[PDB]
């Protein structure tokens, strides 16, 4: 007759994928490139409706499997699926040869690339509020039930300088009410247990969260550079963590090293980040010490 | 699985049902040898245009389509040979799928069209294990046999004829190319047809270049009813490259786990 009724329950993801051609949009130059494909800058030109819209065009090589491609579609899936402020939603996908992700172009680009161009003229507030930005971005994506399994300054994107967002998502991964834990990539991003267990978590996404912020505190310093990625798992084990940033007092190295502890539970929520990065984005100059100011 | 020949005695059409692309179809009686029996059926004529004369005798395919028997597909009752083709099927009142989700449209239940899914799927996942390619898959080529139970149609007549744009893969548009995986294409348009409720494929648009569109990376609309979650495996289905597309038990295997939790995946009201 028909096949169960097995029900979890649980809303249904209404998500648009809009769908676009190829000549709606142009392309003007390339922001970035790489065996993922090329990232391309242009303009989204909609059909009827003319305002003309800087966006971004990950273009990427055709599909090697029958899910080399669906990875692909996951990662569509999940940038149609989100909204916020503080994170970059899809605005559509072009379907051929090769697929072509849309997004809203950010003038000023990569976050990594802007604290170190920039490197002297940040100040005390621009860093807490990133800081800020990026735990609020971060939370909402722990709400969605969704990791962010490659959470770093390379994928940062800057709109303006007051504001950031998060991307990628090639890794991220959705958690069903199900599951509280992902099992299964950059090493010297990820958690221990996610090195030595192959286990994702909404905490290791905070481990990925400190090493950011120490990122940008060093003002885009290379993490455990001449450390080779092969067993940087032993200076773990030995409970060496990164280097506290010359700006950096003792309170805010207290929650990057709050992000590196090995308990998983023992780390910081997201919630929590927003709500201590927040306190001290009300006085800068007290949690940072920089003589531009 | 066997396959039944017919004598053109043994065969009488009463009323034109209607005509497609391909043949012509009557609704007809079958009255057998030396018996005095109306028996209802389904009387499909095929006009031979092969120019050799081809359809006085039974051919090979003509075999391959008669050895054929699922739950989701028309069985094929007998052909029979002659300068006409004449394929006979069961006579199934309830008419195709597309006229039954025009009909009922929001009134039918989710869990139905996805079950509905999960069975065209099923059919398509027989004629393919079976070397069988369609050619020529619809929400119109779908009839229900029951309330419940939808079975595919049409199957194998298309290269019955010497060498449906809205239905067709690109590499069928373009090169006249047939695969299984064209018929994944094709059974996603299906399903777009299903789930928006009798829809019609490209409406403003007209035939002289959808192939165009399609290149440019335009495809049929996500569904109003549809989730994400769904309209990905149509966007799939419609991929260029033709080992990205589904196959058909992946494609009955995610329709069955979505069947597990219909309002999940469908959204009506
Ligand atoms: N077994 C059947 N029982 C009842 N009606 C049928 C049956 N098979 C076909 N029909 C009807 O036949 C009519 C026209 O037949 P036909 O032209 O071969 O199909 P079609 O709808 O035109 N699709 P196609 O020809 O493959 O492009 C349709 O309205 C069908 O509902
Ligand atoms: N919307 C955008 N605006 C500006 N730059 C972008 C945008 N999207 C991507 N980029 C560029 O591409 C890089 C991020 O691409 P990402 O989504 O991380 O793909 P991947 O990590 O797979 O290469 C950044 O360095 C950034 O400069
Ligand atoms: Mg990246
Ligand atoms: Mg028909």
């Amino acid at each position: 007759l028909v096949e169960p009724l097995t029900p979890s329950g649980e809303a249904p993801n209404q998500a648009l994928l809009r769908i676009l051609k190829e000549t709606e949009f142009k392309k003007i130059k390339v922001l970035g490139s790489g065996a993922f494909g090329t990232v391309y800058k242009g303009l989204w030109i909609p059909e009827g409706e003319k305002v003309k819209i800087p966006v971004a065009i990950k273009e990427l090589r055709e599909a090697t499997s029958p899910k080399a491609n669906k990875e692909i579609l996951d990662e569509a899936y999940v940038m149609a699926s989100v909204d916020n402020p503080h994170v970059c939603r899809l605005l559509g996908i072009c379907l051929t040869s090769t697929v072509q992700l849309i997004t809203q172009l950010m003038p000023f680009g990569c976050l990594l690339d802007y604290v170190r161009e920039h490197k002297d003229n940040i100040g005390s507030q621009y860093l807490l509020n990133w800081c800020v930005q990026i735990a609020k971005g971060m939370n909402y994506l722990e709400d969605r039930r969704l990791v962010h399994r490659d959470l770093a300054a390379r994928n940062v994107l800057v709109k303006t300088p007051q504001h950031v967002k998060i991307t990628d998502f090639g890794l991220a991964k959705l958690l069903g009410a199900e599951e509280k834990e992902y099992h299964a990539v950059p090493i010297k991003w990820m958690a221990l247990e996610s090195i030595l267990h192959r286990i994702y978590t909404h905490q290791s996404d905070v481990w990925s969260y400190g090493v950011t912020v120490w990122e940008l505190m060093t003002f885009g310093s290379k993490p455990y550079d001449g450390i080779p990625a092969s067993e940087i798992s032993s200076i773990l084990e030995k409970g060496e963590r990164l280097p506290q940033p010359p700006i950096c007092t003792i309170d805010v190295y207290m929650i990057m090293r709050k992000c590196w502890m090995i308990d998983a539970d023992s780390r910081p929520k997201f919630r929590e980040l927003i709500i201590e990065f927040s306190k001290m984005a009300r006085d800068p100059q007290r949690y940072l010490v920089i003589q531009g100011d | 699985v066997l396959a039944r020949i017919f004598k053109e005695t043994e065969l009488r059409k009463l009323k034109v049902l209607g005509s497609g692309v391909f043949g012509t179809v009557h609704k007809g009686v079958w009255i057998p040898e030396g018996e005095s029996i109306k028996i209802p059926v389904c009387i499909k004529v095929i006009e031979d245009k092969s120019g050799r004369q081809s359809f006085q005798a039974v051919t090979d395919h003509m075999l391959a389509i008669g050895s054929l028997d699922h739950a989701h597909i028309v069985r094929l009752l007998g052909l029979c040979p002659g300068s006409s083709l004449q394929l006979v099927t069961q006579y199934l009142p309830l008419g195709s799928l597309l006229d039954h989700v025009r009909q009922h449209r929001g009134a039918l239940g989710p869990q139905l069209l996805l079950n509905w899914g999960v069975q065209i799927a099923k059919g398509m996942y027989y004629l393919e294990e079976h070397g069988m390619v369609h050619r020529n898959l619809a929400a119109r080529n779908v009839l229900l046999k029951s309330p419940s139970q939808v079975q595919v149609a049409d199957f194998g007549v298309a290269d019955l004829l010497p060498p449906p744009i809205k239905w067709m893969a690109l590499e069928s548009i373009h090169f006249g190319k047939y695969t299984h995986q064209s018929d994944v294409w094709s059974y996603g348009v299906t399903v777009w047809e299903l789930m928006t409720f009798g829809a019609e494929p490209y409406a403003g648009l007209r035939l002289a270049e959808v192939p165009d569109l399609l290149e440019k990376g335009e495809r049929l609309a996500q569904p109003q009813i549809c989730t994400i979650d769904v309209y990905m495996v149509m966007v799939k289905c419609w991929m260029i490259d033709e080992n990205i597309r589904p196959t058909f038990k992946e494609l009955a295997n995610e329709f069955t786990r979505m069947a597990r939790d219909p309002p999940r995946y469908l959204v009506i009201k």
